């Protein structure tokens, strides 16, 4: 699941090079140095929940919660992985990679038509 | 030698490319005068060691 | 065990970005329907950069430049103490006074970039102010 | 130049180089192949390094951008991030309105004045309207200067509405945004009933104001008037505390008051450097 | 010792301001830390209880009493560099200043010092592959030290590039001997060490001799060398070589168990090639720098050639000449650093620039160094005599014992090229010597007041000022003794090298 | 329907007003994109300036096909107030092609809905793909 | 140390977003009240007999 | 002589107005700065200029208040025109225009006689 | 390194000179410009700006005034020539 | 306040030599970016031929 998110880090960094530059590599450096720093703290995050049931399957961690659920004991992590999950999928208040009053569009100025959809 | 005559067209206007290149770059001649060469040392040297009988 | 329903899942996701792609391809409109002026590559009003309008023509600080080389070593201390989440009982004791040594070293990193303010964008170019003294002979 | 440009340590005396097969000019026509040879320190600062003038990334702030309240082309020179210089380019909307009162009468040229603010109308058709009673050297009786005073106030609702939600919005706040326009589309109602059109009311002409007020508008204003209390509450509620509205504008665009005084700032860019001056 | 402090002054050195004064005695707790190691080291280290070699951390690490001396060697030429920054070396500030701007300079040294250190004990090929980059990065690091410069930081890309090559060499080798045993402790593999491919070492070797400069990958050492400061030269040219020699000599101890004659053929093509290109080399040349690092490239081939060897002799042998050439080198780079303050100045031809990272760059900035400072020059001139092998200096002994145990061996051809290119290097030892005396006559009756010596100003002109520090006066006083007069403790000394032992026994 | 924010000058003010609670263009679909690869109209609403008429000719010829521009109020039809200005484009017409003209100073925020209303009325009658079958 | 909020009142506020809890909350309440939408062209705005449109 | 007067300082607390911290010891300045004007008219602008009989009619009356009166408020109250640290810049940029004032020879006659239709505003004499 | 001699930058004058109405065909070193070639302000200044584009060498406002002779300018670019700094590509791979 | 790229301070010049030599330099800037005119602003018109258009402006 972590791996996964890995890879579309690297195929977001992909919409802002080379087609020109005007708006898209403006929000590049400025993308991959965001989501590469969260990466750190989200990932953590779940590593911390793997180490309480000792196993990496999901499955082992959801019915491990039966008696507790890790709202109650870590809510500073939700709070946490949720500000994570919030800046890595670039959502406001974390949404300087599409900033419309800076960046017009943000990446997606050029994007038009099915690139848009995608 | 093709080998590196595909690195001169990879780059060109680069001068340090083609300067290093031009250290390994054999004559034509040289493509033969070596094989003739270490060919012929070679030969010369075994046939000589058989009459000496080392 | 059994991952035969993961790979059909595999493959189908595949297929189906290949209709993201065509579908395009075959649903629009051709060029001569809407105004017939020009392709896509003909139309190089069209076809060029958008720069609100009016034509134009990353030199990075080096703090974002200095944060982006810091995240490969803090990812992998991260990445590296996966063994000891599947191997915690185990290892009892002596893993976990060995995995908290495995951070004081790493501590130790994080202080020294705290202390030099490394991270800090840093606002030197600019924001100078004097007071006005006078000099009288 | 214009296209390219191009110490510390002892200018040290060195002459005579030497190697052990001879002199350095026995070798000189031979040495520039060798490249350990050379006698021309990279690290010098005196070393002529010959580099063309690549200019910085000029982003244009230009009229197609949400932020712009109109058309401007804000040539914006920045390295990295910091900004080195602004040159704003204005009159991207120059319609020439100094030029076209010239040929119109006194009346005719009030409908100019609505159209340079598009949300402060009756202040902006004030103040030619205060232009031409002082030069008539004619004065608005009680009532025709209390209309005034009322939709002086209004106007100013109107207009900070405007500016301080999208000062917000542009931040990226969007629902005071929306919070604040209800009260605007409730607010231009009452420029509505009174001149007959939304937004461009040629109400308050030179000589007093245009027509009389309609009967129950008082009504009707005061009872928005205690409505309208708690939607400032609410708009304080999402930006005045909240952390990040704060770390946002705190410290940025720092304007002294004796700096101030010098360009000439007025208004709340005068008063928020600290000068206790006010034209009311 | 080294752990437990090098945090401390990790932590500590960004706590305190930025200040020159504060960097330098910060520097100077680094002479102080390195000197308690050396201490504790010695303590519990002794030559007779390491004999047999005692294998410790899970059999990581095995030390015995050969890699134990290297240890020992180790951290007392670091002591005698550290001085060279702790102290001051010319006085002058324009040219000291370079080595109290870098907080992180000593810092950087002990990491080092960590790396170099546990080098030679690697007992597995999982801590082997870790070890080598610990030292290696410390590498990179140190030549890119000073970033302002524009050639120090590319002399650490080029050091950087070539040295992951190296890197992938050495682990590419380790992963193919895992491939056929499928074990990784070294004393588990020594038991087949008649059935795994003896070549897989030597693919491992080849990834050590681009470490330490050897022919044919030569070419990029000279050019790291001359580029970088001098402050830094002089640690990057000998220190990774006394690491890595060492392992060399213990894989080779391995090696020599089948005794593999093909083996030895290979290496001794590049033992043959070195002493020419080491040679030749450096005849045609103008730098000073371009010059040791040409003799260091030589004097890196003839301890190969006692390595090779690998006897009884070969022990006596590179024991010695690792402990002289060390010294000697650290005598020649410290008399370069001083010897900066006599050069002249002009009040042009040819544009030379000299730059402050390098004051003395070119060989003919020697001139008339017997006028300036005779005895200076006649440390220097002792210092190149020992290199070309004048008896009875240590230089002498040196190429003795490596011809003892080359020709012991065999080794009659290298021997005899051996004695070849300690001819041909003659030649480019006695430009030095030529530059600093051969014109002092015609020289005699010279007004000079443009020295850089002058620039100081004369505080009392009653009171006798010296020249120079008395520190590092004082380093270049007891090592050109040492080299000058060992005739006197050869013999006692030879006879500490016969108890060195390498599982020799009986 | 994705207009284009090209607000320029007072009949802007009502092209917001739209967006505001009382009218939410956002229930009719209307979500306007900034730029104008995302955008397939474009309202021009304020005055035409002739130093803005090249920009505006730039902005419009990159907006992907099918594309429909509406002139909102008096100064994008005709000229309106500065119809004799010598530096007013006098009608929007003169520039880029027009497909709907709401009237207005300005237009109030019912009239621009009355000329999307009437716009999206045209586009559905648009038959495209039956033109080619029949008049192809 | 003039600071009348001790050091672990501050930082609960700190760190556990107390202003933005407060600030979700109130904008929670406007989910539950009626919205000021009108429905064009089924209902029209209001309009004055002063209104100035078609001539 | 070589001296150097604090006009206004870069650092310590605010005095309401930005940009304008609050001057470590005023008073002693202010009066030292105010005496120096004095010097400064007796030295370069002559007697019948009309502004160095200005000068004097407030500096002598403004920088006597000040010796009198040893409290920072009492200094500003009876002058009254603002705080302390403005007065220090009223003081020092009303020196500067004395040596301005007497470079241009402001006391001297009209130097660029206007035209004759000049000043006629619509063809009616103003 | 600067690769111009003086002899380069004097054979490739010419043909520069030979692309421009000069009243004689014969230009060397001891060749004015304004006398021999009967140059005017604005006929000089396309030369002087032509070799600007070939030997790739500014002329200031200093000299502007200053110039009267074809070898000062010849001898004046091999005293300003400098090579391009090239990107981190070309220099060193 | 800084002011932009290629600005001069706008001066009464009192000299009827020193504007002959201000003149000449300026014609001088022009040519010197006739390359970059045909760059900037993707003109159809080769280099030579906005030089030859510049000479027709200062000429005139
Ligand atoms: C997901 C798992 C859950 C993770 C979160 C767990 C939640 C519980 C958190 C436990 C650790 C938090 C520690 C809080 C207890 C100590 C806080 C405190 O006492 O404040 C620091 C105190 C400052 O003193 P001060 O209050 O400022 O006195 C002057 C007032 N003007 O400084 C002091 O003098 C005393 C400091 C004591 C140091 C030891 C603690
Ligand atoms: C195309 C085949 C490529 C084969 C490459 C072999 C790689 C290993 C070579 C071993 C030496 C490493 C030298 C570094 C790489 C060699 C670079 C090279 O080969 O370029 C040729 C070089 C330049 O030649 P140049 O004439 O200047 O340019 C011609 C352009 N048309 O000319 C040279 O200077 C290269 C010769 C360097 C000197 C090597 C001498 C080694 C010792 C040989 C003699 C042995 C000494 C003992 C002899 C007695 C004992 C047996
Ligand atoms: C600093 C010099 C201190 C020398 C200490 C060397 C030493 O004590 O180690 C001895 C070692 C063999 O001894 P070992 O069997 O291992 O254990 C018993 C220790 N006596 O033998 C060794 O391995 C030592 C190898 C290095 C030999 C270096 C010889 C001394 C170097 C010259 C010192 C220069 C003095 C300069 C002083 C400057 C003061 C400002
Ligand atoms: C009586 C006791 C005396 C003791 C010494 C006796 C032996 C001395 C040997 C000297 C004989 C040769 C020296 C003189 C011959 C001239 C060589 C020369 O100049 O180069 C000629 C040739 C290119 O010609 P060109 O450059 O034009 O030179 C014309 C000069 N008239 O260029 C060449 O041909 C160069 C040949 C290629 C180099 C091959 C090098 C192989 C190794 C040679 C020995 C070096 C030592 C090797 C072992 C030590 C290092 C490992
Ligand atoms: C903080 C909010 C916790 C929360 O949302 O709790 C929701 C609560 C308590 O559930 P709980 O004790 O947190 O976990 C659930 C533990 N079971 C699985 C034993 C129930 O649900 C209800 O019983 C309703
Ligand atoms: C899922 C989406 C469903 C709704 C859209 C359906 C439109 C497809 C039919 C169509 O495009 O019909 C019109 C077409 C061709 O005519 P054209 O005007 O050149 O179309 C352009 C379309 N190209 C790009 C395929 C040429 O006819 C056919 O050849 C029908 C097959
Ligand atoms: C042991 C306790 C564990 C607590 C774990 C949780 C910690 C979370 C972060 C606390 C610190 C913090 O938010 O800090 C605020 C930071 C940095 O502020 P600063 O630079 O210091 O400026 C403040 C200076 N002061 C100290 C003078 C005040 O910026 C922000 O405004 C970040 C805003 C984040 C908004 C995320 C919204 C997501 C909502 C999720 C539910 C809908
Ligand atoms: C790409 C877009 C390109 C767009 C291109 C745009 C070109 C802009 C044209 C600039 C026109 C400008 O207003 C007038 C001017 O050049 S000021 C010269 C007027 N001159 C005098 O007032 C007296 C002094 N006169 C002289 O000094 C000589 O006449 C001369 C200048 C020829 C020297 O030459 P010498 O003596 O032979
Ligand atoms: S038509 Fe009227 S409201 Fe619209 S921009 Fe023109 S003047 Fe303003």
């Amino acid at each position: 699941l972590l791996a996964s998110g890995s890879i579309g880090v690297f195929g977001t960094v992909i919409v802002g090079w080379m087609s020109n530059s005007k708006y898209t590599v403006l929000a590049t450096v400025r993308t991959t140095a965001q989501l590469i720093s969260y990466e750190l703290v989200l990932t953590t995050v779940v590593f911390i929940i793997a180490l309480i049931v000792s196993s990496l399957n999901i499955n082992v961690i959801i019915e491990s919660q039966y008696n507790i659920w890790y709202i109650i004991p870590f809510f500073p992590l939700c709070l946490i992985f949720f500000i994570s999950a919030l800046a890595e999928t670039a959502r406001p208040p974390f949404d300087n990679v599409e900033a419309e009053s800076e960046l017009v569009s943000g990446h997606m100025t050029e994007l038009s038509a099915s690139p848009f959809v995608i | 030698h093709f080998r590196r005559l595909m690195q001169y067209k990879k780059g060109s206007a680069r001068p340090g490319l083609a300067k290093y290149l031009n250290l390994f770059s054999l004559s034509k001649s040289q493509l033969i005068g070596f094989p003739v060469a270490l060919g012929a040392f070679s030969f010369l040297s075994h046939s000589f060691a058989n009459l000496q009988e080392g | 065990m059994l991952q035969d329903l993961f790979n059909n899942y595999v493959i189908l996701v595949g297929i189906l970005g290949l209709i993201f792609l065509g579908v395009n391809y075959f649903i629009v409109e051709s060029p001569r329907m809407d105004e017939n002026n020009g392709n896509i590559s003909d139309y190089i009003e069209k076809s060029g950069p958008f720069e609100c309008g009016f034509s134009s023509f990353n030199p990075i600080p080096i703090a974002f430049i200095l944060v982006a080389l810091l995240f490969l070593p803090f990812d992998l201390e991260v990445s590296s103490m996966l063994p000891y989440i599947v191997s915690i009982y185990s290892v009892g004791i002596y893993g976990l006074i060995i995995f908290i040594l495995f951070l004081l070293i790493l501590i130790v990193g994080f202080i020294y970039e705290f202390n030099t303010k490394s991270l800090s964008i840093t606002t030197i170019l600019h924001k100078k102010n004097k007071a006005l003294v006078k000099n009288l002979y | 130049n214009d296209f390219y440009d191009v110490n510390d340590f002892f200018p040290v005396q060195v002459d005579g180089i030497e190697s052990s097969l001879g002199k350095y000019e026995e070798f000189a026509k031979d040495a520039h192949e060798w490249e350990s040879w050379n006698l021309q320190n990279e690290d010098h600062p005196e070393y002529p390094v010959k580099r063309t003038k690549i200019r910085h990334f000029t982003l244009n702030f230009g009229p197609q951008h949400p932020a712009a309240h109109g058309v401007l082309r804000l040539i914006l020179e920045l390295h990295g991030e910091e900004i080195l210089r602004s040159d704003p380019h204005v009159g991207l909307l120059h319609r020439g309105t100094e030029k076209l009162i010239e040929s119109k009468t006194y009346m005719q040229a009030l409908p100019y004045f609505d159209r340079l603010d598009y949300v402060s109308m009756m202040t902006n058709e004030q103040v030619f309207s205060l232009a031409v009673e002082k030069l008539l050297n004619l004065e608005v009786p009680e009532r025709g200067q209390y209309i005034r005073t009322l939709f002086g106030e209004i106007t100013r609702v109107l207009n900070h509405l405007m500016s301080v939600l999208s000062h917000a919005m542009d931040v990226g706040a969007l629902t005071p945004f929306l919070w604040g326009f209800e009260e605007r589309e409730k607010l231009m109602e009452f420029y509505e009933r009174v001149s007959g059109a939304r937004l461009h009311s040629a109400y308050v002409r030179p000589g007093g104001v245009s027509q009389d007020l309609p009967a129950g508008l008082l009504d009707d204003i005061y009872m928005w008037a205690t409505q309208f209390g708690d939607r400032l509450d609410e708009t304080e509620e999402l930006l005045t505390d909240s952390r990040i509205w704060k770390q946002r504008t705190i410290g940025i665009g720092e304007v002294t008051a004796e700096d101030a005084l010098n360009y000439g700032l007025s208004g709340v860019m005068l008063r928020g450097s600290g000068v206790p001056f006010d034209i009311r | 010792m080294l752990f437990t402090s090098l945090l401390l002054i990790i932590v500590y050195g960004s706590l305190v301001n930025k200040s020159h004064l504060l960097t330098k005695l910060i520097n100077r707790l680094g002479l102080i830390i390195i000197i308690y190691t050396l201490l504790i080291h010695l303590n519990i280290n002794t030559l007779e209880n390491l004999s047999i070699g005692i294998n410790m951390f899970n059999n990581l690490l095995l030390i015995n009493s050969f890699n134990n001396t290297i240890i020992e060697l180790i951290l007392i030429i670091c002591i005698l560099y550290v001085l060279l920054i702790s102290f001051n070396i010319t006085g002058l500030s324009i040219i000291d200043n370079l080595n109290y701007s870098k907080r992180t300079f000593i810092v950087i040294v002990l990491f080092n010092i960590i790396g170099l250190t546990l080098l030679p004990l690697v007992n597995d090929i999982m801590i082997l592959f870790i070890i080598i980059e610990l030292q290696s990065y410390s590498l990179y690091l140190l030549t890119a030290i000073f970033n302002e410069s524009h050639n120090s930081t590319k002399s650490a890309l080029y050091y950087f590039i070539v040295g992951s090559i190296a890197s992938f060499i050495i682990l590419d080798a380790t992963v193919s001997i895992y491939d056929d045993l499928g074990l990784t402790n070294i004393q588990y593999i020594l038991m087949y060490i008649d059935k795994l491919e003896i070549f897989d070492l030597l693919c491992l070797l080849f990834g050590l001799f681009i470490k330490i400069g050897l022919a044919p990958f030569y070419s990029y050492s000279i050019t790291i060398y001359s580029l970088s400061p001098t402050i830094i030269t002089n640690y990057i040219s000998l220190m990774p070589k006394l690491s890595i020699l060492t392992l060399i000599y213990i894989i080779m101890h391995y090696i020599n168990i089948v005794n593999n004659t093909d083996l030895n053929y290979v290496i001794s093509f590049l033992i043959l090639i070195s002493m020419f290109i080491g040679s030749f080399g450096g005849l045609n040349v103008i730098r000073i720098k371009t010059l040791l690092a040409y003799s260091s490239l030589l004097n890196v081939s003839y301890m190969l050639l006692a390595i090779l060897s690998n006897s009884n002799e070969s022990i006596i042998a590179y024991i010695y000449y690792i402990i002289q050439y060390s010294l000697t080198h650290i005598n020649i780079f410290s008399i370069i650093l001083v010897i900066s303050i006599y050069l002249p100045i002009m009040n042009n031809m040819l544009n030379v620039m000299i730059t402050k990272y390098s004051p003395i760059e070119y060989i003919n900035q020697l001139k008339n160094l017997f006028i300036n400072n005779i005895f200076i020059a006649i440390a220097l001139c002792i210092s190149i005599f020992s290199l070309i092998g004048i008896p009875p200096l240590t230089g002498f002994y040196g190429k003795y014992l490596v011809l003892i145990s080359g020709l012991n061996n065999g080794y009659v051809l290298l021997s005899i090229v051996l004695i070849i290119a300690s001819s041909i290097s003659t030649v480019y030892y006695a430009t030095i010597l030529k530059v600093l005396s051969f014109d002092t006559l015609s020289f005699k009756d010279i007004i000079s007041n443009n020295l850089i010596i002058n620039t100081s100003p004369e505080n009392n002109n009653n009171e006798i000022k010296p020249e120079i520090s008395n520190v590092i006066s004082y380093v270049i006083s007891s090592l050109t003794l040492i080299i000058l007069l060992i005739i006197i403790q050869y013999e006692n000394i030879v006879k500490g090298a016969y108890l060195v032992l390498l599982y020799n026994w009986v | 329907f994705w207009p284009m924010t090209f607000g320029l000058a007072c009949c802007a003010v009502e092209m917001m007003h739209v967006s505001a609670p009382r009218y939410d263009q956002d229930r009719l679909g209307i979500i306007f994109r900034a730029s104008p690869r995302q955008s397939d109209i474009m309202i021009v609403a304020g005055t035409v300036t002739n130093k803005m008429a090249p920009a505006l000719r730039q902005v419009y010829d990159q907006m992907p096909y099918p594309r429909w521009v509406i002139s909102m109020g008096s100064c994008a039809n005709g000229g309106g107030y500065y119809h004799y200005s010598y530096s007013v484009v006098r009608g929007v017409d003169r520039i880029v092609p027009v497909d709907i003209y709401v009237p207005g100073c300005p237009p109030t925020s019912e009239a621009l809905m009355y000329g999307v209303f009437q716009l999206q009325k045209k586009m559905m009658d648009g038959q495209t793909h039956r033109m080619w079958y029949r008049s192809y | 140390e003039e600071s009348s909020e001790s050091a672990l009142s501050k930082a609960t506020k700190w760190y556990l977003l107390s202003e933005i809890f407060r600030g979700l909350y109130i904008t929670l309440e406007m989910y539950f009240r009626a919205p000021y939408t009108i429905y064009y062209p089924f209902e029209k705005g209001p309009v004055s007999p002063r209104f100035r449109g078609e001539h | 002589q070589a001296q150097e007067i604090l006009i206004k300082a870069n650092k310590g607390n605010p005095t309401g107005l930005t940009g304008l911290f609050q001057h470590p010891s005023p008073r002693p300045t202010l009066i030292t700065l105010y005496k120096a004007t004095l010097k400064n008219l007796e030295e370069k602008i002559p007697k019948e200029s009309v502004y160095r009989t200005a000068v004097e009619a407030f500096t002598k009356e403004r920088l006597s208040i000040v010796e009198n009166n040893e409290i920072i408020e009492d200094i500003e109250k009876k002058i009254g025109s603002g705080l302390v640290e403005e007065l220090i810049v009223q003081a020092n940029e009303e020196y500067d225009l004395i040596d301005k004032m007497a470079e241009w020879k402001a006391w001297e006659e009209l130097e660029e006689k206007p035209l004759d239709d000049q000043w006629t505003y619509f063809g009616k004499k103003l | 390194a600067s690769t111009l001699t003086k002899e380069d930058v004097l054979t490739r004058s010419v043909s520069v000179l030979r692309g421009f109405e000069v009243k004689t065909k014969d230009i060397d070193l001891q060749t004015t410009f304004v006398q021999d070639l009967g140059m005017d302000s604005l006929d000089l200044n396309d030369a002087l700006v032509a070799l600007e584009e070939e030997f790739d060498v500014v002329f200031d406002d200093k000299t502007a005034n200053e110039i009267k002779t074809v070898g000062e300018v010849v001898d004046f670019v091999l005293a300003n020539y400098l090579p391009t700094e090239q990107s981190i590509n070309h220099t060193i791979r | 306040t800084n002011p932009t790229a290629f600005a001069q301070t706008t001066r009464y010049v009192k000299d009827s030599t020193e504007m002959r030599t201000l003149v000449l330099n300026l014609y001088r800037r022009y040519l010197r970016h006739s390359r970059g005119f045909v760059n900037n602003y993707n003109l159809d018109i080769p280099a030579s031929q906005v030089r030859t258009k510049i000479r027709q402006e200062f000429e005139r």
